[PDB]
């Protein structure tokens, strides 16, 4: 059991103890967002077109 | 200094927030109005405290935090509670109306109307620090906002602050106080599109603490006020190295296994008149047994790729040690072959704090350990079940595909944690 | 926040105009909207349904004068705002095709003119609750213009129905079952949220357990208030669980068309020892407790909230709700996980200190489709009354459409239970 | 009532626990994947041990120790009595034994092969007891319960396995009088039934013929194996604490040399029972097991707590 890294301060200590060795861009976000906010438009003109009918 | 900003998402990142930022001004004496008589450089400073509290003029000690739901009832209470004058209005984010425990309303439908509005709040808080660390950030995987939102911030925050450090405190969702039969989905969707984002996760499972609560507190019933302070002294342990004078490379050897196991003891009732005080030793032990664990699972049946306790109290290392050596030989605490088998250890001095008329006895010691054990796969495995009985009907599924998100998005996050799991099982068996 | 209340026809009315009596009580509101109470709990979510002393945000509907001069004159009549009363002279005679296309195409745009202003002063507009029967004209055949109309203007807020069933057993026409299978149609396509009171349950509800000879309109809107009462509460009070109508229907509605609810409410009522927890549990499960008449047993619940109101133990509501999941637990779908949801609120309703009330989604629904599907054929396939609809307009193609459309309904409820 | 679900269609033994238990009328059977149980008859590959006790309402017992593997397969066997200090590489009653990989010094490999040349290769125990008559080879095959609270029981019935063939000092090519087998025996039937001879006749033998007692000379030493291998896992397999309990029926086997010396040989986690003894067994199972832990003797308690 070896106890390495020993730090001391006034308010507390710190050790280790061994016992044993051994992103998408900005564009594709608004993109993506942009994608969604389309098939929702479409989905609701279906909607109304339906409802005009 | 190394600034640490949070960031509360959605009802339980927003009463977590309130826990925690309660719990740290009463362990660094700053009273309800920002006041603290103990600073005596007024302005500014270059303290450990200084890593979460900025200063004005004024003596005044602001938490570097944002919170945001996307409906303002529970950010309201924030804003005229017992905490209203310790943040700047604008840190207090609001929409109007709620992602209702659909992660696509809440990432994609109205996620999109305030994100810009988000990170410009946090741009100010960016630019109020020396050389930032980076971001907790507190949220649940079940709700709408919690999930969707947060999944979206994360994203762009990487765009935004690509060279800085996200880490997670979770949420994650038990029957016993959850509010959607959806929150499965919620999570899986979450969890895969925040994965290569974040740098590590704290998952506290709801059960977990509900029992602890139950268990050990007398607590009949518990409510998110009993949970949420068991929480933050979690919280509080996980970051006191930070706030303190002291000393994920230690935690998080491979990427995608960045989930470590809390630990935390001794939880003892407030109302128990007679308590014969555990030693280090003792509580030492209770950090590897299962029923003290923040996410129930069996260490004993996977591995471990790291440990770090952090001890609070009238704590020695000599007494640390000795517990240290007698668990090894008395524990299945079976390392993987590439790490060490060796504990990282903080102490810290000062007595650990109950916030007044709480549950939780005041004790001499305490400590919290953080393990990273492939055991914690178990919980990914219990909620990918719930998620296939679902999906396999496609229950529940026209509420996201209403919002724009496509069944792929589902099948493609549910294979991430097919993934996931084959990853955690490679490393453990 | 806000819902826009809407009540058509004779039976939408004098239901509609119950349910605001008995919440008006329990929020503290007096006829003359003025507050009286002694709880902070009662006007935390008051908006909801009352503008700011407060007025309901209630929409009166009606081809015929005479409801609307009862409801006026009725015990809260002053308490609604008098150019919310919409009304024209003609009626529609029990037919689904007067209130749908001839007559209450007349009136709607007036109407929708009253909902356009309600709507416009809200600060987030939920959506809209509709009281009405299915057996009549106004109600039916206008009231699901009504919804059609609502939609166009309002395409992404929740559409939420009340709608009385009908039964031979309390029968005002023989055309019921046309003008019901027509308006089904309807609310399959345009509503998000159905509660299904059935005629027929609170006939036999009256009659078999309450021990009525010859029940009342009064006597069966008595269980129906109480019900509208209970599965309202988490939209009117503080709470977690369902407290928004988009989050009820996340948490209710697993498949968009199967959106129809079996409420039931213990104790039935029409009280000198308050129920214990298991009993008002068992109770709110049993058949007898339904205001839809299916046997649960015939089928297999998708979905259940269950709201408990009164000062009790929490614990013991827990356990006692574990206990009739885990004993009966076949009766719940095993693919969907922790179906049933649980809220609790102190505030009881008047004259009981506790109760409960039930909201299912239950396959065994299907027993009321088919039994109005049944009644409906056996007419049609002699083509018989039809002329007092294709005399309004209509074609023989249309019902064929709507029978249709039920049987449908059925199917799918039936493949659910099978899965 | 009480619930169950049965994921081991093959399983012999809670093949007749869950018709045990029906014929009870306090116990329903669910179907196989609904999750409000209280008692799992589990399947013998992947049992979902970590869906287990996450049902609010439900006390869950499942009839399989995780980790228990450890101690049933003869790889990891080995490795357990080698590796754990409490058992040792000077363990007394363990044939001395060898983990190797693919791609008189008699031994045996484990399809089984035996040689005095070159999964397990393990020292081949030449001179064995022999019954008579026939100079005869047998194994004994004990039956151990573990409940949830790790009491340890010995089911007070066990079994010889026997050989019908005379016993073969220079011939290991041959098996069936090597190797004792139920199905690689099936000369069979001749002595005794199926070539099962039980625990009456056994002693009687052992007195009649060798002046002593199946207790004395045999039983003390299979009472010491299995106590030393279950008391050696029981940290790491015992569910005292966890959030579902765990029981397990195991078959231990036994070769006896002519010494009367008793030697392990394997244990075996999913084991089948001799056609007689099944309902006293499997009743048993449903007193001790189930029904302590759910409620509405045959077994000897292994317990020896010696003071030093
Ligand atoms: N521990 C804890 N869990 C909470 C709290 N509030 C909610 N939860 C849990 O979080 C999940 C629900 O998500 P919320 O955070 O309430 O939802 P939200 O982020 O506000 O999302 P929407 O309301 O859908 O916009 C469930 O699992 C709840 O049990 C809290 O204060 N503490
Ligand atoms: N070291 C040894 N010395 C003598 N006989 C041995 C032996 N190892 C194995 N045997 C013989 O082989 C037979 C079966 O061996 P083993 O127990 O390894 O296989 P097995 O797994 O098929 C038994 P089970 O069907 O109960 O699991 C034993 O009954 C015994 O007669
Ligand atoms: N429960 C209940 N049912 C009613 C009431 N009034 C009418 N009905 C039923 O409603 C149907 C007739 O509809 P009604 O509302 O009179 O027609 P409308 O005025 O044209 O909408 C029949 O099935 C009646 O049994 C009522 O007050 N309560
Ligand atoms: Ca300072
Ligand atoms: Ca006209
Ligand atoms: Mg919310
Ligand atoms: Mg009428």
């Amino acid at each position: 059991m070896e106890v390495i890294e020993l730090n001391k301060c006034t308010s507390g200590q710190s050790f280790e103890v061994i016992l044993k060795p051994p992103d998408p861009s900005l564009e594709e976000i608004q993109k993506k967002l942009e994608a969604a906010e389309e098939r929702r438009k479409y989905q609701e003109a279906e909607l109304l077109k339906h409802l005009a009918e | 200094m190394r600034e640490c900003i949070s960031i509360h998402v959605g009802q339980a990142g927003v009463q977590i927030g309130n826990a925690c930022w309660e719990l740290y001004c009463l362990e660094h004496g700053i009273q309800p109005d920002g006041q603290m008589p103990s600073d005596k450089t007024i302005g500014g400073g270059d303290d450990s405290f200084n890593t979460f509290f900025s200063e004005t003029g004024a003596g005044k000690h602001v938490p570097r935090a944002v919170f945001v739901d996307l409906e303002p009832t529970v950010i309201d209470e924030v804003r005229t509670g017992t905490y209203r004058q310790l943040f700047h209005p604008e840190q207090l984010i609001t929409g109007k109306e709620d992602a209702a425990n659909n992660y696509a309303r809440g990432h994609y439908t109205i996620g999109k109307e305030i994100i810009d509005l988000v990170l410009d709040r946090i741009r100010k808080l960016a630019d109020q620090c020396t050389g930032l660390q980076g971001f907790l950030v507190f949220h649940s995987f079940g709700g709408g906002t919690g999930s969707g939102f947060t999944s979206l911030l994360m994203e762009r925050l990487s765009v935004d602050y690509g060279k800085k450090s996200k880490l997670e405190f979770s949420i994650y969702p038990a029957p016993q106080v959850s509010t959607a039969v959806v929150e499965p989905y919620n999570s899986i969707l979450t969890t895969h599109t925040t994965l290569e984002h974040s740098d590590c996760a704290f998952m506290v499972d709801n059960e977990a603490i509900y029992d602890i609560c139950r268990r050990n507190l007398d607590i009949e019933r518990p409510t998110y006020t009993n949970l949420n302070r068991l929480i933050s002294q979690i919280v509080s342990s996980i970051t006191a190295s930070l706030r303190f004078d002291g000393a994920q490379t230690n935690l998080v050897p491979y990427p995608r296994i960045h989930f470590p196991l809390a630990t935390y003891a001794p939880v003892i009732s407030a109302e128990k008149a007679y308590h014969e005080q555990l030693s280090v030793a003792e509580i030492t032990n209770a950090c590897f047994e299962p029923a003290n664990q923040m996410v129930k699972c069996d260490p004993r049946h996977g591995k471990y790729m790291a440990c770090c306790l952090l001890y609070r109290g009238d704590v020695v290392p000599k007494d640390v040690n000795a517990a240290i050596a007698t668990i090894k030989t008395k524990r299945s605490i079976q390392f993987v072959d590439w790490c060490p088998t060796g504990f990282k250890v903080g102490i810290n001095y000062q007595p650990p704090t109950v916030v007044p008329g709480g549950d939780l006895a005041k004790v001499q010691r305490a400590v919290c350990m953080l393990s990273n054990t492939t055991a914690i796969a178990e919980a990914w495995a219990r909620l990918d079940h719930k998620f296939d009985l679902m999906y396999a009907k496609r229950a529940f599924v026209h509420w996201y595909v209403g919002e724009g998100m496509e069944e792929g998005e589902f099948s493609e996050a549910r294979e991430d944690m097919a993934a996931l799991e084959k990853d955690y099982e490679e490393v453990g068996v | 926040r806000e819902i826009v209340h809407i009540q058509a026809g004779q039976c939408g009315n004098q239901i509609g105009a119950k349910f605001w009596e008995v919440i008006s009580d329990e929020h503290g509101i007096d006829p003359t909207g003025s507050y009286h109470g002694d709880s902070d709990l009662q006007l935390e979510r008051i908006n909801v349904y009352y503008n700011e002393k407060y007025v309901p945000r209630a929409i009166l509907v009606d081809l015929e004068p005479g409801t609307m001069d009862s409801v006026r004159s009725g015990p809260f009549g002053q308490i609604f705002r008098p150019d919310n009363f919409v009304f024209g002279q003609s009626g529609a005679g029990n037919n689904w095709a007067k209130g749908h296309y001839t007559e209450g195409a007349e009136l709607v745009d007036s109407v929708l003119d009253v909902v356009r202003k309600e709507s416009e002063s809200c600060d987030c507009l939920q959506g809209f609750q509709l009281t009405h029967s299915l057996g009549g004209g106004t109600g039916s055949g206008m009231g699901t213009l009504l919804i059609s109309k609502i939609r166009e203007e309002y395409p992404d807020r929740i559409m939420n129905t009340f709608s009385v069933v009908p039964s031979p057993k309390v029968s005002d026409t023989v055309v019921e079952p046309y003008n019901a299978t027509l308006s089904v149609h309807q609310l399959v396509e345009n509503t998000d949220e159905t509660y299904c009171i059935d005629n027929e349950a609170l006939y036999d509800i009256c009659f078999r357990t309450l021990k009525l000879t010859t029940p009342t309109y009064g006597d069966l809107n008595h269980l129906v208030s109480a019900t509208m009462s209970g599965v309202t509460t988490c939209l009117r009070f503080p709470g977690q669980l369902n407290a928004d109508l988009r989050k009820l229907a996340v948490n209710m509605v697993p498949f968009p068309r199967l959106h129809f609810f079996m409420p039931g409410f213990a104790p039935l009522t029409s009280q000198y020892r308050a129920l214990t927890v298991p009993e008002l549990t068992q109770q709110m499960f049993d058949a007898k407790n339904m205001m839809a008449a299916c046997d649960p047993r015939h089928g297999r619940y998708l979905t259940v909230a269950a709201v408990f109101r009164g000062r009790m133990s929490m614990k013991e509501v827990d356990e006692q709700m574990l206990n009739v999941q885990n004993k009966n637990s076949s009766y719940f779908v095993e693919w969907i996980p922790n179906n049933v949801k649980t809220a609790v609120c102190d505030i009881p309703p008047r004259g009981l200190k506790m109760s409960a009330t039930f909201i299912g989604n239950s396959t065994a629904i299907q027993e009321l489709f088919k039994r109005i599907s049944e009644q409906f054929t056996a007419m049609f396939r002699r083509k018989a009354f039809l002329h007092w609809y294709t005399g309004e307009g209509m074609d023989e193609m249309e019902f064929t459409e709507a029978e249709s459309n039920m049987n449908d309904l059925v199917s799918e409820y039936q493949q659910y239970q099978d899965a | 009532m009480y619930t169950f679900v049965v994921r081991d269609e093959n399983s012999s033994v809670y093949a007749e626990v869950s018709r045990l238990l029906l014929a009870t009328g306090q116990w329903k059977r669910l179907r196989k994947d609904n999750p409000r149980f209280n008692l799992m008859l589990g399947e013998r590959n992947r049992l979902p041990f970590g869906r287990l006790g996450h049902e609010p309402g439900l006390v869950q017992l499942v009839n399989y120790y995780r980790g228990a593997d450890k101690l049933c397969r003869k790889a990891s066997l080995v490795k357990l009595i080698k590796t754990s200090p409490e058992l040792s590489e000077s363990c007394t009653w363990f044939p001395e034994s060898y983990v190797i990989y693919p791609t008189g010094n008699v031994w045996i490999a484990k399809g089984i092969l035996i040689s005095s040349e070159a999964h397990v290769i393990q020292k081949y125990l030449e001179k064995p007891l022999l019954l008579e008559p026939g100079h005869r080879k047998f194994d004994i095959r004990s039956w151990v319960l573990v409940d949830h609270l790790y009491n340890i029981y010995l089911y007070r019935e066990g079994v010889l396995r026997t050989s019908s063939e005379p016993y073969n000092s220079a011939n290991f090519q041959d098996k069936t009088c090597h190797l004792t087998n139920h199905c690689i025996q099936k000369n069979y039937g001749r002595y005794e039934e199926g070539n099962e001879m039980f625990f009456e006749e056994f002693n009687q033998y052992l007195m009649d013929a060798l002046n002593t007692t199946l207790e004395n000379s045999i039983l003390l030493q299979i009472k010491h194996i299995i106590r030393s291998c279950l008391m050696c896992i029981e940290p790491a397999i015992s569910t005292k604490h966890l959030h579902y309990q765990s029981f397990q029926l195991f078959g231990f086997d036994f070769m006896v040399d002519e010494e009367l010396k008793v030697w392990l040989i394997e244990v075996n986690g999913a084991p089948a029972c001799a056609q007689k003894l099944y309902a006293e067994l499997c009743q048993g199972i449903v007193d001790v097991a189930i029904s302590s832990v759910f409620p509405l003797s045959i077994f000897i308690k292994l317990h020896h707590h010696h003071h030093h």
